[PDB]
């Protein structure tokens, strides 16, 4: 655990600033998230709790990764099916939509959340302020069915290029 | 045994291209993730554990496949290669490029049959076999190298489709390496095809290496001192000669003019002008040729429009104008047929073919190219750079350039698709046509360059490694844009000269790059002179230190334009703050907001910050938010507004310490000081004493206050009724939020009881992170809508 702060602080900063987080910073946090997550999963350890409050960063920018029915709850897991790795891809999609447009995709009660899940709805990101490749990644990581979800080994090597061309 | 035979064959194959052994200069190889081709492919366990493949990438003509030929001839020379490998196979992706289903290919010139049933026995145990696939941008078909429907077996003796074999033996079960070289644009076809790759970008001709090129090309005193300096004295074309192909263009584009003498440095601007001048240097003394040029033009690009890259013993040209002019073009090109080595014909580097494709789409549906565009980019770039330059060279060179009315009908659709590809599309890695090169090579600078004054939409480009002549050429022409660039570290005046002249309408942010040590000390002279400049400014976690501060203290004093400045997370806390406050306090300033968060600051500076509110009536919203300061500044915080008429609207505050001292100081300012709207206290380790002093402070009648937040507390279950009764007594605030507060069921019970009659606040309320019971949650969701004076309540988790 670091003593600088967390990611939710880093979103409340811009919420005070009334400015959207620029894309180089977005990818700069997202890649060191993804590499630590794939390092977790390659040694066969799941997380189950991918939450923006569970993201802890130094003041230099290094995400010192924290260790191992809520609102963040996948369509299969909110209908009490299997928490798969596709649930981790679901939570990475909701986390990225939070760091993209300053709030969650579905943000009370839990019926209408399941209803719009069955209707597969979410507000669209604006075009002019985020990369369209990121929105295509978003649409590929909030798919309802588990088999339509590419894993961390695809998205991390995607984001590696997205960051290396935005250093 | 078979090693040395075709080793000598590849020695003969790549020795003949031009030589090219005393004509090879080593280049730069970069992979940042934040080289040496000897053991480049290391799967070493630093961060590249299971890898078997790299991808080389640069722009059009950086020298990838000539580097591959140097590797082939180098290992074919030996050249200290400790034998990691045994047999290396050049696979030219513009000869294997068909779809018509041949099996494995290792016999090329149809020699005696190689031991192919032992050629895969020597893969399994010795993994010393490597296939340099080269030229991914022109693997023809229908731009279709997708996920394979069916795989092939790991012996490949069957005549499977190479669209379904090399894609598969690239994709799955390889146990053999491949180093594909490509433009990065066609990385996307290769991307979602899963590889686990490495990547290397290739960066070539610097100053001294270009000097070594001009020495190794010519004779050492004829023009190696004369042409070098005569091309050196140009404002561009030394920057443009980062690309080695432009160096090849000029060194064999005035070697023919050393006989005529002294025409060297002229009319040299772009990537377009070097190509058109070199083509004029070849095609000068025959203009007969007026039909030969159109015949060459009219058939050069159907080999990518219908996707047949090499011209197949020029039987296509045997249809269109096969005479001795074909041999003349072959002799003046010198690399058309001989590099194909049996019967086929080609262009030299096929950016010539994209160039003649630009000639084709001049002289032969350009929205078809528009829709097909991003799957490849060079044809669009070269046709644009051709276009306004030959509008210019309508009155320049002779009118052989167009034979026009087709020119305007592709410049107005060019800005039309530019409008279409900007206004609802930002693609950052692979879909180009939203880049400033396409206007750059265009410069007619009165409409077609300043039409992007309209279609700009508050953009921000990305200058990590481009030579900054291009964007400085671009946005200094137009007059809009709230731009946020990135990383102008080494070069200097490509920042200064354009951020000075932004006087029409501008804005800036350079956040989270690393401006250097005089990158702190740059932008002083950019901002220390009038006109119109930055209105508000952010520098988020940039490279900044103490030595900047006095410098920007001067831009504090000299500015009648600044209204909001941020120094976030850059360690500016001691002795530069003295410079900052004397620069701000020194002169009258029109500064209204200021931001100083998280900089490594302490209480040894706030005594200076007491003066700036009392003197300046313009500094109004000082977010000093939660940099590491604590106690003993607290009386200075009290003297910040002991007097009224401070003209301080908001005050963001800091994670503080002992509750009684800070809130006793805060009681005086929240009682006496008028026009104080907001107050963001947060992260403050407080108890009952601080909120008790707070409600005694707001007990002071006719003290005005808007929105207030108290976040971190474990409140007793009596203060809520006290504060809500004070708020029904007087509209002392408007809203409030609560965060990680373990305040229990009894507090919210008293809260909904006092909220049942005469809701105290009038804007908003927030209660988060609460695992309490639902019988009161029914009342919370109940009593918000019939009396919507309380509009929103935070519902914690359910
Ligand atoms: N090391 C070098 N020495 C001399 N010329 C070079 C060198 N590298 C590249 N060039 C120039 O670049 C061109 C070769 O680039 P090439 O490898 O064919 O590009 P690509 O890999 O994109 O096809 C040649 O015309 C040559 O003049």
């Amino acid at each position: 655990l670091a003593d600088a702060g967390d990611l939710s602080r880093m979103i409340k900063h811009f919420k005070k600033q009334k400015r959207l987080i620029p894309e180089r910073t977005v990818w700069k946090y997202f890649v060191q998230l993804c590499s630590a997550l794939e390092h977790m999963h390659s040694r066969r350890v799941m997380h189950r709790d991918i939450k923006p409050a569970n993201v802890f960063i130094t003041a230099t920018g290094v995400v010192k990764l924290g260790d191992l029915t809520p609102y963040y709850m996948s369509p299969e897991r909110i209908h009490e099916n299997g928490y798969n790795f596709k649930s981790d891809i679901w939570s990475l999609g909701c986390l990225l939509y939070e760091m993209a447009a300053l709030q969650s995709p579905f943000y009370m009660n839990l019926y209408s959340l399941c209803k719009k899940i069955e209707q597969c709805d979410y507000p669209p990101l604006p075009s002019d302020h985020y990369s369209e490749e990121l929105r295509q990644l978003v649409n590929m990581c909030i798919n309802p069915d588990p088999e339509k979800r590419p894993d961390v080994t695809y998205v991390y090597d995607v984001a590696k290029r997205m960051h290396a061309c935005t250093a | 045994i078979y090693c040395a035979k075709y080793r000598a064959y590849v020695r003969s194959r790549f020795q003949c291209i031009e030589s090219l052994n005393k004509r090879y200069t080593r280049l730069r190889l970069i992979k940042e993730h934040r080289i040496k081709m000897e053991l480049l492919f290391d799967p070493d366990d630093e961060h590249s554990e299971p890898v078997h493949t790299v991808v080389f990438q640069g722009a059009a003509g950086i020298g990838k496949t000539i580097l591959a030929r140097k590797m082939m001839l180098d290992w074919a020379s030996g050249t200290l290669y400790q034998d990691r490998f045994d047999y290396l196979f050049y696979i030219h992706c513009r000869e294997v490029s068909l779809v018509t289903q041949r099996s494995l290919g290792d016999l090329i010139m149809s020699c005696c049959p190689d031991p192919n049933p032992p050629i895969h026995k020597i893969v399994r145990k010795p993994s010393r076999i490597l296939f340099l696939m080269d030229g991914f941008d022109e693997l023809q078909g229908a731009f279709d190298e997708h996920i394979g429907p069916l795989c092939t077996d790991w012996q490949k003796a069957e005549r499977g489709d190479i669209l379904l074999s090399s894609l598969i033996r690239k994709k799955l079960l390889p146990e053999a390496s491949l180093l594909i070289t490509t433009r990065p644009v066609a990385l996307e076809k290769l991307q979602h095809l899963l590889d686990h790759p490495r990547h290397v970008e290739i960066l070539g001709f610097s100053e001294a290496k270009r000097k070594e090129y001009f020495f190794k090309y010519f004779s050492d005193e004829a023009q190696a001192r004369a042409a070098f300096s005569l091309i050196q004295e140009n404002e561009v074309l030394f920057t443009m000669c980062f690309i080695p192909l432009v160096c090849w263009i000029v060194c064999t584009g005035l070697k023919q003019q050393m006989e005529s003498g002294k025409s060297l440095a002229q009319t040299s601007k772009t990537t377009t002008a070097v190509y058109v001048f070199f083509l004029s240097s070849l095609l000068q003394p025959r203009g007969g040729l007026c039909a030969h040029l159109w015949g060459l033009c009219s058939l050069a690009a159907d080999g990518i429009w219908n996707q047949k890259i090499l011209f197949e013993e020029s039987d296509l040209r045997n249809h269109g104008l096969q005479k001795a002019d074909v041999s003349a073009f072959l002799r003046m090109n010198l690399f058309q047929k001989e590099v194909d080595c049996e019967k086929f014909y080609s262009f030299i580097h096929m950016t010539f073919q994209e160039f003649f494709a630009a000639m084709y789409y001049l002289l032969e549906n350009v929205p078809g190219s528009r829709l097909k565009l991003p799957s490849r980019e060079n044809y669009g770039k070269f046709e644009k750079g051709y276009l306004i330059f030959v509008v210019r060279f309508l009155f320049g060179l002779v009118n052989q350039e167009r034979t026009a009315k087709a020119k305007k009908l592709q410049i107005q659709p060019s800005q039309l698709e530019l409008f279409y590809c900007l206004y609802e599309m930002q693609e950052e890695d692979f879909v180009q046509r939203a880049m400033d090169y396409f206007p750059k090579i265009e410069i007619g600078f009165l409409h077609n360059m300043p039409k992007e004054e309209e279609e700009e939409e508050k953009e921000g480009r990305h200058l990590d490694m481009v030579q900054c002549v291009l964007p400085s050429s671009s946005h200094a022409a137009c007059s809009h844009g709230l731009v946020n660039s990135h990383l102008t570290s080494s070069f200097c005046r490509g920042l200064f000269s354009v951020l000075s002249t932004s006087q029409s309408l501008t804005e800036l942010d350079l956040s989270d790059n690393s401006l250097g040590d005089p990158g702190m000390r740059v932008l002083c002279e950019t901002l220390q002179h009038p006109g119109c400049n930055i209105r508000r400014l952010w520098l988020g976690r940039c490279g900044l230190s103490h030595e900047c501060c006095f410098d920007i203290s001067l831009v504090l004093s000299s500015n009648q334009k600044l209204v909001e400045l941020d120094l976030s997370d850059n360690a500016l806390g001691d002795f530069g703050i003295r410079l900052l406050c004397v620069g701000l306090k020194h002169l009258l300033c029109n500064l209204k907001k200021l931001w100083l968060v998280s900089c490594c600051l302490t209480s040894a500076c706030c005594q200076d910050l007491a003066s700036v509110l009392s003197t300046s009536h313009s500094l109004t919203r000082l977010y000093v938010g939660e940099n590491a300061l604590g106690d003993s500044g607290v009386a200075i915080l009290c003297e910040k507004a002991k007097n009224p008429q401070c003209n301080l609207q908001k005050l963001g505050l800091v994670n503080s310490g002992l509750t009684s001292v800070c809130c006793s100081a805060l009681s005086s300012v929240l009682s006496t000081n008028q026009n104080l709207t907001h107050l963001y206290l947060r992260g403050n380790t407080l108890g009952d004493k601080g909120i008790k002093l707070l409600c005694e402070g707001l007990l002071h009648p006719d003290c005005k206050l808007q929105v207030l937040e108290l976040d971190n507390c474990n409140l007793t279950s009596h203060c809520c009724w006290d504060l809500s009764t004070l708020l029904t007594s007087s509209q002392s605030l408007r809203k409030l939020s609560l965060g990680n507060n373990d305040l229990g069921d009894l507090g919210v019970m008293m809260f909904c009881e006092v909220l049942k009659q005469q809701s105290c606040l009038l804007q908003n309320l927030g209660l988060s992170e609460m695992y309490f019971n639902y019988e009161t949650k029914s009342a919370l969701e109940t009593l918000q809508e019939e009396k919507p004076e309380l509009t929103v309540v935070f519902e914690p988790s359910w």
